[PDB]
DNA sequence: TCCATGTTTATCACC
């Protein structure tokens, strides 16, 4: 027969909801070029046609087979071979239109997706179940699989009625933590909530040990609010397409964030410079209205869950990231003043005290020198130059009088002292020298020096790059 | 008609069906707002019944009223991870099936989270004998309120409104509960809300009025 | 007809509870962005835990335990909490269950789902947190022996302070007057409180009440915020005493009794006479909630 | 019935618990902020051992004791000769495993965790320090004999302060099993309290 | 209404 659908994105309350249109559509689209898929048009009449493609609504019709051709893209699946580092084998779906998009260097991309999606959403053995049973299918040969598809169009008959939910989608409608009581939903949402995930941004986490080592665990999930339908299909071809190929180890470059508000943010830098180049897009608020940050850990036979967080993405942090390109690279505690900008929160980067926190941790293990020196001077005030100049008179005119392996002697001789220094959390002797050795700036010294915040901790910085 | 302000040291409003880890909001849902306005009313609900469902609430009578919600000030939000009451979600068996006395006894810790500070100015229309009677409970014979005085004219603050499809919001709640009973139904449609910050009073797009 | 709330205080000493969600090698506290700072943080089931303990170790009659089971901690040793007499100390008889009651003909009773009585809030620090540590050492249990070492000995940190812990009470309800010796029991068991927090045994806190002081009209909690306190120095005055000598007849003196135990050492003789006519005695926090308890009991 | 608890003091001399991890070249003890100021801070853990070795002084029995023969720290009477019986005060031991003698049901009913009668806390100074004081001196090597070439001829110094402390203790009174004869010598140990220190 | 299961990948960018 023929079936007909109809959405509307004013009435979903989740943005899960509106993100599995999108990955329908886009399915669809996937559908429409394939050869075979007009081969089974032509034989068996496949029924799939997108009627209203607008800003707000959304239109479909479908025959049975139609439903069957998706079903059979979107769960196909095959079997890969793992060797311990004795045989075994691990069955991974084939990914539907991801597959289409990724020309990175060995789909490095799809590997990182595809082992979440067996790992977290399907952790139930309900994915493999369908899983397993749908590999190593040949759509060439015909193979298809209408068992499932049944129950599913008879439900689908009554899409106004109700049936409970299931921890294969967002899960909380079992327990309930309070009352043995189930959840409301209709049957027509929950069937668009079976595509979203191939929509969703995937990152890869970790934490840092003593010896710097990169402990990946769990994944980070991004979930676009989309504002504009008719808009938003458009622009996703090319952003999957231009991902960055390097690669690290077993993973992208990319892939590899600290915080979870860096994987969000870098999907907005990498969606504006698209519109830059895809021409009809103008701002990103025109396109997303939110953003969804999930942090997920599979641990046993049960998940846990850590953040779940959703806040107004915008345009003013595209510097943010040049800003942590150009810093970032060379130490790995320059983080804490990236997750410091993200009433009284505008300008406070200004201050920026990043120095509680990430000195307590780097005492023992990571001290294993004068690249550091200078980060500490701004966090003992809560004026530079002068005492640069003051330290060289001094050592020059040493020197004077008098007449390659001193940059290990230096790196110690500072150590000793910025060690001691740390821990005062005779300082007026020997810049009591230094000043001998040498007006308004002069008059400055005394409103600066006499603190005793500064006495404590400020004068006795600088210096000690001499010797 | 007439509005008033409160303040409150903490808070907490968890959403609805939030799972294994809870949330919450900057923003008190309706739903809230009009329990507490019926519990300073000194009116009890009309429900008196008890089993597995305990709001069990027909609309067929109940006071009409206006409800706007104000902000004077963003608060942050800070998560403790103590423990939990779990509800059973798997066969399980043993111990649990041996005593049934309010059992519960499976316990597991996960997570939640709490705000650090509240100040709201909320605004009412409501009938004369309405705020007649709450002036009599206020006056006369869970950490959630400190203190409540009725300061409406001066103490201008920031309002909320529902946005339709249009531009863009800033600084917006999440979602937003109308009327919801902890049964099979519809729940409530409108779930978009945003903030503007602006000194005069509110539109009269802002003010809401609750079915109940 | 009146609903007296309370607000306490404990003297200094180091900070021993730990709130778990151990980070790397040290083991934290949840803390608070009141104004930019760190402060300590002691959620009210501990509490509602040891008093629940207190009224189970003076002999008061309960039907629930935990014990230390050998796999994991659990509550048990209940039965149907039929009459709120003997059970539950009139506070918090929840039940979840549908097969309850027999379906509750034969109770006859309310099934005690929600009834809440002795509402409590959570404890808050005075003073921010300065990064201290303390070493940990932890060597393997044995070389030899048959119990397991753990395969390894490592050495970790602690972190301690010295604080002092206000606390709002917010004691409500007039229908509490059933059982007045369950109540003055109760609140002679708040007057001697000890080891409210399951910390440890090394390194022990207790709370001690002293100058344990807030009363109010029969009306809801409203006036002095049960906060707002300095680091030991002098923390009521600033507070509320000033608004008290500015409102001496506005806000009632005569049952707003005197703050501070610390009357006892400055300025005793002026608040005795020029502040106001009421109970204003304060020797000792058990006589001062015995007598407080009778008058509220009275009326 | 008889809850009890105190506090002592000691008199002044110059100070012992020298930590000395900070670095190489000082040798930091343990502090912590009152007021504002830096005091001294012995843990409890120290009084607990010295405890234990003066209840190995004075012929107790005992279930635990040190070998001092390994490359890092190393107890074995604690877990080697003892299924827990009884222990020093009572403690009755306890460590988690997916077994532990047959999980100390069967042979030995006792519960898994322990007892842990004795309280005590930290033990702070009186009054404050002002920095480094002493100085100090490491010879060079062994010289003629080749054993131990350290090869330092290093120069450092450490940290003391002078004051006396003080710390309170506590001990509840319904525990009255095998009470007669164990507490009490452990109260009169108190009174002595000679070697708890790190040096 | 009540019977059932599962994991397998090592490491890198500064003066």
């Amino acid at each position: 027969e023929i079936l007909t659908l109809d959405f509307n994105l004013a009435e979903l309350p989740s943005a899960q909801h509106r993100a599995g249109l999108a990955g329908l559509i886009l399915m669809i689209r996937e559908l429409k070029k394939w050869p075979w898929f007009k081969i089974r048009q032509k034989e068996k009449d496949v029924l799939l046609s997108i009627e209203n493609l607008d800003q707000y609504g959304a239109s479909i019709q479908l025959n049975l087979e139609g439903l069957i051709a998706l079903f059979d893209l979107a769960y196909l699946s095959f079997t890969e071979e793992r060797k311990s580092k004795y045989f075994y084998d691990v069955i991974t779906p084939q990914g539907g239109f991801l597959a289409g998009w990724d020309k990175s260097d060995g789909q490095i991309w799809l590997r990182i997706w595809r082992d979440m999606f067996w790992s977290i959403i399907k952790g139930v053995p309900a994915t493999r179940n369908p899983f397993n049973n749908r590999c190593g299918l040949n759509l060439n040969a015909g193979d298809s699989f209408s068992k499932d598809v049944e129950s599913v169009w008879k439900s689908l008959q009554n899409a106004e009625k109700t049936t409970g939910q299931s921890g294969a989608f967002y899960l909380g409608a079992m327990a309930v933590n309070a009352e043995n009581v189930s959840t409301d939903d209709l049957i027509k949402w929950q069937f668009l909530l079976h595509f979203w995930a191939f929509v969703a941004q995937v990152y890869c986490p970790y934490i840092l040990d003593k010896d710097g080592k990169r402990n990946f665990n769990g994944y980070v999930i991004v979930i676009p609010d989309i504002a504009n339908l008719e808009d938003f299909c458009d622009i996703l071809p090319d952003v999957l397409s231009n991902r960055n190929s390097k690669a690290f180890g077993f993973r992208p470059q990319e892939s590899v964030i600290d915080v979870p508000e860096q994987g969000a943010l870098e999907l907005l830098n990498l969606i504006k410079q698209r519109i830059a180049k895809k021409a009809g897009s103008g701002l990103l608020s025109d396109l997303i209205v939110g953003v969804e940050v999930i942090h997920a850990e599979k641990q046993g036979n049960s998940i846990k869950l850590h953040s779940v967080s959703y806040l107004q993405p915008n345009e003013e942090s595209v510097d943010d990231y040049n800003a942590i390109k150009n810093s970032y690279y060379c130490p790995w505690f320059r983080r804490q003043l990236l997750l410091n900008l993200v009433l009284a929160s505008q300008s406070w980067l200004k201050r920026h005290p990043w120095y509680g926190f990430g000195d307590l941790l780097s005492r023992i293990p990571q001290r294993w020198s004068y690249f550091s020196h200078d980060a500490r001077q701004l966090f003992t005030q809560k004026y530079a130059e002068i005492v640069y100049k003051i330290a060289q008179g001094f050592v020059l005119s040493k020197l004077s009088s008098k007449h390659p392996k001193l940059e290990r002697e230096y790196n110690d001789k500072k150590e000793k002292v910025v060690n001691e220094a740390f821990l005062a959390i005779e300082k007026q002797a020997f810049i009591d020298y230094f000043v001998s050795t040498l007006q308004d700036e002069f008059v400055d010294f005394a409103q600066k020096l006499f603190q005793d915040t500064d006495e404590i901790r400020s004068l006795t910085l600088l210096a000690l790059s001499s010797q | 008609t007439r509005y008033l302000r409160l303040k409150a040291p903490f808070a907490a409003f968890r959403p609805f069906q939030s799972g294994s880890f809870r949330s919450t909001t900057p923003v008190p849902s309706f739903s809230a707002v009009y329990g507490l306005l019926l519990n300073l009313a000194g009116i009890e609900q009309r429900q008196e019944v008890e089993g597995k469902v305990t709001l069990i609430k027909p609309k067929a009578e109940l006071p009409k009223l206006a409800i706007a919600i104000g902000q004077v000030k963003p608060s942050s939000t800070s998560l403790i991870n103590q423990q939990l009451h779990n509800y059973p979600v798997g066969n399980s068996g043993k111990e649990f099936a041996s005593r049934t006395f309010g059992s519960k006894y499976w316990i597991a810790p996960v997570r939640r989270e709490v705000l650090v500070n509240l100040d709201l100015i909320i605004g009412l229309q409501s009938p004369v004998e309405f705020w007649q009677k709450l002036d009599q409970g206020l006056k006369g014979e869970n950490f959630l309120f400190d203190e409540i005085y009725p300061i409406e004219k001066p103490d201008l603050a920031s309002w909320y409104c529902p946005l339709e499809p249009d531009t863009r919001p800033n600084q917006g709640a999440c979602r937003l509960t109308l009327w919801i009973d902890r049964e099979n139904n519809t729940q409530t449609t409108i779930k978009v809300f945003s903030p503007s910050d602006f000194r005069l009073e509110p539109p009269a797009k802002a003010w809401q009025q609750l079915p109940g | 007809n009146l609903n007296l709330f309370a607000t306490i205080l404990t003297y200094p000493a180091p900070a021993s509870n730990y709130r778990g969600e151990s980070e790397e090698n040290r083991s934290v506290i949840q803390k608070i962005l009141k104004d930019g700072q760190k402060y300590a943080i002691i959620s009210p089931e501990s509490m509602r835990n040891a008093l629940r303990e207190m009224l189970i170790e003076l002999g008061q009659p309960n039907n629930r335990t935990r014990l230390h089971s050998e796999d994991q901690l659990a509550v048990e040793f209940k039965e149907y909490p039929n009459p709120d007499k003997f059970a539950d100390d009139f506070l918090f008889g929840y039940m979840v269950a549908q097969t309850n009651d027999a379906k509750e003909m034969k109770k006859l009773n309310r099934p005690a789902k929600r009834d809440s009585i002795f509402r409590c809030n959570m404890a808050v620090a005075v003073n921010p947190y300065k990064y201290d540590t303390v070493f940990y050492q932890s060597p393997l249990n044995a070389g030899d022996s048959a119990w397991k070492n753990s395969t390894s000995s490592a050495l970790l940190h602690r972190e301690v302070t010295h604080t002092a812990f206000q606390y709002p009470f917010a004691l409500a309800g007039k229908d509490c007057a059933a059982k007045p010796e369950w109540v003055k029991a109760l609140l002679q068991a708040i007057a001697e409180l000890n080891g409210v927090a399951g910390g440890h045994a090394r390194a022990y806190y207790e709370f001690a009440p002293r100058s344990v002081v807030a009363r109010l009209t029969p009306k809801l909690v409203a006036g002095y915020q049960t906060y707002g306190f300095d680091a030991e120095g002098n923390w009521l005055e600033l507070s509320r005493l000033t608004a008290t000598d500015s409102d001496n007849l506005d806000l009632p003196a005569n049952e707003f009794w005197l703050g501070g135990e610390l009357v006892r050492k400055m300025d005793q003789e002026q608040k005795a006479q020029l502040e106001a006519m009421g109970a204003h005695l304060y020797a000792n926090p058990e006589k001062l909630f015995a007598d407080l308890a009778d008058s509220f009991l009275g009326v």
